């Protein structure tokens, strides 16, 4: 049919995997999908038992790629240890600023979400499954709708899958422009028709999630890799990229480079390289001054020969690369920041609520040069102070990027003081 | 006049997403994604015949609806201008695309043209950086080149 | 258990009455049946007499959807004007190019067609009941006999069913390769364990089929309607789709459309509207050239606005619908219906053993280029010469569909000749 | 001198007692002794015709006239491959082309193992899904050479 316009997100891979059909920016519908091979591992999982698929996920080394790394088979294992029924949750929230990683998999190649879903919900006997996808995805939504509609009447979904016994439908719900309901207690919450407030953990979803049955969230780059598992075996998926960070990673790649856009590469990649290598270098060739990941952290320019991966000190985060160069006023960047945690704090915890309004507040009087010295002072403090008795990781990280600002860039920040 | 109504038109499709989820209370955003989009906005008075066919109290629709930032209470317009104001756009020239809009449109960020077709919301990341600066109108996504890209592009939506 | 492997064939429906169950791409077991009314009608059937359905068979005006469009009811009263015992045969040999309606209902729905068999056994005092599946169904053969089991557990088939004092028992057997086994009185002698040879006609099977005995044949298509007429009344059935043609009708679509799949819809649907409003148009919007009625007819661009009914001037058939779009060579096309002619006249009469024969040895020299100009002469005369002393059916379409395209499209196989 | 062993024995008087008059089995039987053995033994067919009770010449022009039935090729797995007018028009030729490049062989071929086989055979009963084959009974919509390789790996 006719989808909402689109900006043509750039894509490129050295693996041709995750991006094997959305590195062309266009809907790859089922029967091309089925020609590539689609749906074929689905119909191999179906004839493996769901404690297989699961210890395959497992020994594959897959982990969570909506932020925090989690082991994905082990989360499926918890999930299975605790009575049905079950459920499973696509997350397509994606709404951390620099992040449009799981927009062109969800647009472009929505047929490998979807077998990933069913392989996934099948591994934890779920018969429910739901894509939760942000208000402003609408094309995504539509297109997902669609996709669906394809994969039941190629006799995918519904009862019975392929005379297997399995059950399935997958729903798809839509935000209404809250970044809180990403996390995934907020988003069970907006999938039962209430606010997106996150939920006192643990419980965990796996143990208490929608209707407070065990629910498995997982990020849809994450469910994107299932196919890959099941068709290669999780050997063959393992000896993909460096072996202690095994598999394809999508990195979405914005600011001042001269090619930004989504790069699937292997996790040994370094920081330089996804700039200079992959990315073209910067727009002008100036010096970079600094990546911010995503909304999380702010690398210097001395910090570039990290890898991309999930060690410690690696990059982490979701491979969220935003570039600064030479000119740019990183107070002027910060405030951003501050801005966006002001906006999307959902206020249950106190200092959550009120430093997020604060910092950003201060901030501001900071740039425009208003700030009286006790404003200094306050925003100093007031940084400090988000994460107390916050419920959610929100709350925890409101004040890190700044923070890293202000010990990275003093001599920024000192200009704005005398001043 | 009396008690508002749904219009069968728009009453078929709220019925349809309420009938969608295996729990009625499911449906809610869908249902008031649904209601913005026949009307512009979404009207005070729809609140309680939607709580009706959720089967929820008012309190908890008009809250939800108070939570979720892309529902308006308070302005009809025909065309969103969604413009992104974080970070990545911000960088690559936010200020230049709300200069274009103004002068286009006579309006800045909040406001609706005196004809209401058009609104200007600013929105945190749309998640279409590397596209920077970005907006949408309504359902439509774009990257903003210039004042003349632009003045096409909004020429499309009569 | 578990079944071979079958394609997910498309189906849609405008009526959710064959489909309403077969839409779906699965086994639809007996508790889904009953849950939806399954069997009900074969409850109120037994509280009838067989006089009253065959009375409401014909009023409904349901004819057959094996191709030939003789009145069910009809066929029926002669069956039961001659003394029994009498048999009830559902053909399920479903081998004409294009066609693929009957098979759905069988893999997806088999409790539709079994009720049907049932009720209309009971009509005809038929004890004993047949279902003829072609070879190259096995997934169906295996659903079917399935269904049949859950049937007979819950007491829907056997002695004295539901305490009515009918006794029924339904064998499946299978084809083996041969499309004359479609045939009536080829599938007859298939039943009796012979070779595929129509038999010469008059008689007809409800005065002389099964061992000689008076046998009602149905296809499938035309049996999964008798629960409907039963359950709503022939008023309310004849109340389905125009007057005239009243009822669902399937229709195989396939080819050059962007959704092929099966379609239940009225018989007032235009081929146009098969076409372009149900299968979603053409593949690359390239404009038709032709429609195939199976192997049977030849419909050009020019015909598109006719109806898919029985009427003179309707699509007819079996309602089987295979496009043709701009690029398709007409010749190539006609080579493909006379190689089925060729591999499957059952070779008993003269002119179609030969005919079948030399019309596809010949056309495949034109298309090659290497035909003289006495195979051209030749080939026209074998095209025309095919039917003489024939005795089924076969003999006398196997140049139809091909001459159809001589007359309609003439600069492309004037192409050839030259 | 052949005999059929005890397992297909049974199979074959399972079907003869099936219909009401043992004849009615020929079609059954032979399907049953074809997927026993992979094609139809001529030294099957004078049992057979003793436990049908049939002529053996009657029993052999049935086999003769059946084209399911291949006296001549054992093979493991029947690859059915219609080429009737839908599935030429849809794509036959690319169907056939990726079976000779994954199995070296032609239709009426068997591959040297005697694993498969390629049967040529007239339309089979889903159009939509053109073009269509069959492996023994399973049947698939042919999409491409990847896809294809796939499904015949299933079959060893
Ligand atoms: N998003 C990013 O993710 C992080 C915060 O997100 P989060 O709060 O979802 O992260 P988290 O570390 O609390 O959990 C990550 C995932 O692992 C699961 N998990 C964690 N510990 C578990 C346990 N003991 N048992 C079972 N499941 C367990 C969670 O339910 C979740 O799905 C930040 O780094 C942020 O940038
Ligand atoms: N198949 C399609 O059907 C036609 C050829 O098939 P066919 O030879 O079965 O067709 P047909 O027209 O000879 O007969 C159709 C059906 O009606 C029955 N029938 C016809 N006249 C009858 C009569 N006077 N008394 C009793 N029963 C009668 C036949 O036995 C058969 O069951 C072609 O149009 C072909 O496309
Ligand atoms: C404030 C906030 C916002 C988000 C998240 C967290 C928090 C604290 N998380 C992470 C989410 O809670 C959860 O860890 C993942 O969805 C689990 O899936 P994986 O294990 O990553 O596959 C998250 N995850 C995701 O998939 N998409 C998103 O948009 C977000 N947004
Ligand atoms: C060559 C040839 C082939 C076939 C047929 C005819 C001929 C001449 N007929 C029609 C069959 O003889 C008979 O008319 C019907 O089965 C009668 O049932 P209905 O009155 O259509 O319900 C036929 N009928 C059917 O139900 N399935 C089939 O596969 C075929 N094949
Ligand atoms: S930490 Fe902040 S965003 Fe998270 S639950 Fe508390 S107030 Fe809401
Ligand atoms: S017309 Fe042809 S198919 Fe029919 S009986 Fe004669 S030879 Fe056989
Ligand atoms: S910062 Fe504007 S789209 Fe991401
Ligand atoms: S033409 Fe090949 S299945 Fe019908
Ligand atoms: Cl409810
Ligand atoms: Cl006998
Ligand atoms: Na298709
Ligand atoms: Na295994
Ligand atoms: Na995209
Ligand atoms: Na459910
Ligand atoms: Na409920
Ligand atoms: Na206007
Ligand atoms: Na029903
Ligand atoms: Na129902
Ligand atoms: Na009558
Ligand atoms: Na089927
Ligand atoms: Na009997
Ligand atoms: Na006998
Ligand atoms: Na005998
Ligand atoms: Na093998």
């Amino acid at each position: 049919r006719s989808y909402p316009a689109i900006p043509r997100i750039y894509a490129e891979t050295t693996l041709n995997m995750l991006l094997k059909r959305a590195k062309k920016p266009r809907v790859h519908s089922i029967d091309e999908y089925l020609k590539d091979g689609g749906y074929q591992a689905l119909e191999k999982a179906l004839n493996m038992s769901p404690e297989e698929i699961i210890d395959w996920v497992d020994k594959s080394t897959l982990r969570g790629r909506g932020g925090a790394g989690f082991p994905t088979g082990k989360k499926w294992k918890f999930a299975v240890q605790n009575p049905g029924p079950r459920y499973f949750i696509c997350n397509a929230d994606e709404s951390e600023p620099g992040t449009f990683k799981d927009r062109i998999i969800i647009e472009r190649d929505p047929h490998l979400l979807i077998e990933g879903i069913i392989i996934s919900s099948y591994a934890i006997g779920a018969n429910e499954a739901y894509i939760y996808i942000r208000g402003e995805y609408p094309a995504g939504y539509y297109i997902l709708r669609d996709a669906i509609e394809e994969a039941k009447k190629k006799g995918f979904l519904g009862k019975n899958i392929l005379g297997s016994g399995f059950d399935l439908e997958i729903y798809v719900a839509r935000g209404a422009g809250a970044y809180i309901c990403g996390e995934e207690t907020a988003l069970i919450e907006s999938l039962e028709g209430k606010r997106g407030h996150p939920r006192l953990k643990p419980p965990y979803p796996v143990q208490k999630g929608l209707w407070g049955k065990p629910t498995v969230v997982n990020n849809v780059e994450t469910i994107a890799n299932v196919r890959f598992i099941i068709s290669m075996g999780w050997e063959e998926y393992r000896y993909i990229g460096p072996s202690d960070y095994a598999g394809p990673k999508l990195f979405p790649v914005s600011g001042k480079v001269k090619k930004p856009g989504v790069y699937e590469l292997p996790m040994n990649t370094t920081l330089r390289e996804v700039i200079f290598k992959y990315a073209g270098g910067t727009l002008g060739n100036k010096k970079v001054k600094a990546v911010f990941s995503g909304a999380l952290d702010c690398f210097s320019s001395e910090e570039l020969d990290i890898p991309m991966d999930y060690s410690p000190l690696g990059f982490g985060g979701t491979g969220t690369v935003i570039v600064l160069t030479e000119e740019d006023d990183i107070v002027e960047a910060a405030l951003k920041i501050a801005e966006f945690y002001e906006h999307e704090t959902c206020g249950q915890c106190t200092p959550c609520r009120v430093g997020c309004y604060e910092q950003a507040n201060l901030l501001e009087k900071i740039y425009k040069g208003e700030a009286t010295e006790q404003d200094w002072e306050g925003f100093d403090f007031v940084n400090r102070n988000i994460q107390p008795t916050s419920i959610c990781g929100l709350g925890a990280v409101a004040g890190r990027l700044i923070r890293q600002t202000l010990e990275k860039f003093p001599e920024e920040w000192e200009k704005y003081r005398k001043k | 006049k009396t008690e508002f109504e749904f219009p069968e038109e728009l009453k078929t499709k709220l019925q349809e997403h309420i009938n969608y989820f295996p729990k009625k209370r499911q449906a809610i955003l869908l249902c008031l994604h649904e209601i913005q989009n026949y009307y512009g906005y979404i009207p005070p008075e729809s609140l309680k015949p939607l709580a009706d066919m959720l089967e929820l109290p008012l309190n908890h629709v008009e809250g939800v609806v108070a939570f979720y930032d892309m529902f308006d209470r308070e302005d009809k317009a025909k065309y969103r201008i969604r413009v992104c104001v974080s970070i990545v756009c911000h960088l690559m020239g936010t200020n230049k695309l709300l200069k274009a809009l103004e002068n286009i449109l006579g309006i800045k960020p909040g406001e609706v043209t005196p004809d209401g077709k058009f609104k200007i919301v600013p929105v945190q990341c749309l998640g279409a950086c590397s596209e920077a600066p970005v907006f949408m109108v309504n359902d439509d996504e774009y990257k903003f080149e210039s004042e003349v890209q632009l003045n096409e592009i909004l020429s499309r939506y009569t």
